[PDB]
């Protein structure tokens, strides 16, 4: 595909940053969004 | 000068290293926490320790005391949590200390005055006899802080408690380039090799930052929030998620914030609701942090009249991501006792 094809449809991990500090927020993984 | 990128890195490789005692634990669960929340949770307790218990703790932490003065890094952490609580006009992002101590107490005037001072804490008198009463007054702080979205941090409050720590940290931003609601549709999404879950999926076909490297084997996306945040996803190739996690490392995410390039694409990405709730004495286990938890324990720093220790060390996280941005809240919650 153009312009590629990018699915995020499997665990990712993923994380948040602030940027002034460049510290780790929160880090997460997700395995199944369901699961709550 | 400043202090903060004299902690961050140390924080960064900790986080990872945390992360993956997490996930060698289940790899059949979501994970979410909040490496901040956590981590300066153990460094306000460790004002009030001395010897062993103080030193597995700060380096515990990822600090190696001999490159850095103990000193520093507190006034890092005091930093760090200055610049946090800045009002960011666009992006809404909240810490806050707190002490719960019982009446009887009487405290190393100095260790009240460090937390005080340093990690801008807040102290409170409270009568641990009427446990429920207690609980409910230091959930209350949790759920004033994080605005209604951690509500039941600690569950189960000990009789004999002398103090609890408790912290928060509360973000609420929005996207810049934030998605189209009416092109959210549901579609599959492959947790196992053999369990498929159908999720509404968020789309957008724009210039994104993304990238793949060979490296971490992985795509890589960054999604600038309005403000002074940054949310950073990784898409692993099929088969390389456990390498992808063994890959991580600060410097690498410090490039990928140095880029700015953006590449045309089609992207799909979730919306999300999750949390992690987790009792993190075995895993802080493993990463060195013991004595804190046992009859080691060296709480001198806090109180003469009895030897204290840890006893919980519980934290609560919780994720939502839609298509205007995400709402993400932790809090951590230590406890302690006589011996
Ligand atoms: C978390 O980590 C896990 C690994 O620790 C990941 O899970 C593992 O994933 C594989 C995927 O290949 C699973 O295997 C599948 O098994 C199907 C058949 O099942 C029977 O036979 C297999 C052995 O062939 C066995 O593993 C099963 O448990 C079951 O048989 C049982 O076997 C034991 C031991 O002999 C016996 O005592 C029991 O009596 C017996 N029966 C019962 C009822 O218990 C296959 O059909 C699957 O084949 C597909 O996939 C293959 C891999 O791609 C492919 O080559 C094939 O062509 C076909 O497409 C598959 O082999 C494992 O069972 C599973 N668990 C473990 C412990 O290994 C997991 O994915 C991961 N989760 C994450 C990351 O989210
Ligand atoms: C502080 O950090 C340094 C660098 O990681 C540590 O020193 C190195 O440690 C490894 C493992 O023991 C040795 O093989 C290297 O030779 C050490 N480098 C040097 C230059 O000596 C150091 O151990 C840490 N401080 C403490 C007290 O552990
Ligand atoms: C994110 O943080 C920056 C600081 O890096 C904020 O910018 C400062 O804002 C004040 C006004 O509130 C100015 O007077 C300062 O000069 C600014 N810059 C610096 C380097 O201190 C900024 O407002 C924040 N949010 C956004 C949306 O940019």
């Amino acid at each position: 595909s153009i312009p590629p094809e990018v699915k995020f449809n499997k665990p990712f991990v993923f994380l948040m940053i602030e940027q002034n500090t460049k510290s780790p927020l929160f880090m997460g993984k997700v395995v199944n969004p369901t699961q709550k | 000068h400043p202090t903060f990128n004299k902690i961050t890195p140390n924080l960064a490789e900790f986080a990872f290293s945390l992360y993956r005692q997490l996930a060698h634990q289940s790899n059949s669960t979501n994970i979410f926490f909040s490496p901040v929340s956590i981590a300066t949770a153990f460094a306000m307790l460790s004002l009030g320790t001395k010897a062993d218990t103080h030193d597995e703790i700060l380096e515990g932490l990822n600090f190696n005391l001999t490159e850095i003065p103990e000193a520093q890094i507190h006034e890092g952490f005091q930093e760090l949590l200055r610049t946090l609580n800045q009002p960011d006009s666009q992006l809404q992002l909240t810490t806050g200390n707190g002490l719960f101590l019982s009446e009887g107490l009487k405290l190393v005037d100095k260790f009240l005055e460090d937390v005080k001072k340093l990690y801008h804490s807040e102290a409170f008198t409270v009568n641990f006899g009427d446990t429920e009463e207690a609980k409910k007054q230091i959930n209350d702080y949790v759920e004033k802080g994080t605005q209604g979205k951690i509500v039941d941090l600690v569950k189960e409050l000990d009789r004999d408690t002398v103090f609890a720590l408790v912290n928060y940290i509360f973000f609420k931003g929005k996207w810049e380039r934030p998605f189209e609601v009416k092109d959210t549709e549901e579609e599959d999404f492959h947790v196992d090799q053999v369990t498929t879950v159908k999720v509404p999926m968020m789309k957008r076909l724009g210039m994104f930052n993304i990238q793949h490297c060979k490296k971490l084997s992985s795509w890589v996306l960054l999604m600038k929030y309005l403000g002074n945040a940054t949310a950073i996803f990784f898409l692993p190739d099929e088969g390389k998620l456990q390498h992808l996690e063994n890959e991580l490392t600060h410097d690498i995410i410090t490039k990928f914030l140095e880029n700015e390039d953006r590449r045309s694409a089609s992207l799909h990405l979730p919306k999300l609701s999750i949390t992690g709730t987790y009792d993190l004495k075995s895993v802080l286990g493993q990463l060195g942090i013991t004595k804190v938890f046992s009859n080691g324990a060296d709480l001198s720093g806090v109180t003469e009249e009895a030897p204290l220790k840890l006893s919980k060390a519980v934290h609560k996280a919780v994720l939502t991501i839609d298509e205007k941005g995400t709402e993400a809240a932790g809090a951590m919650f230590l406890e302690a006792i006589p011996m």
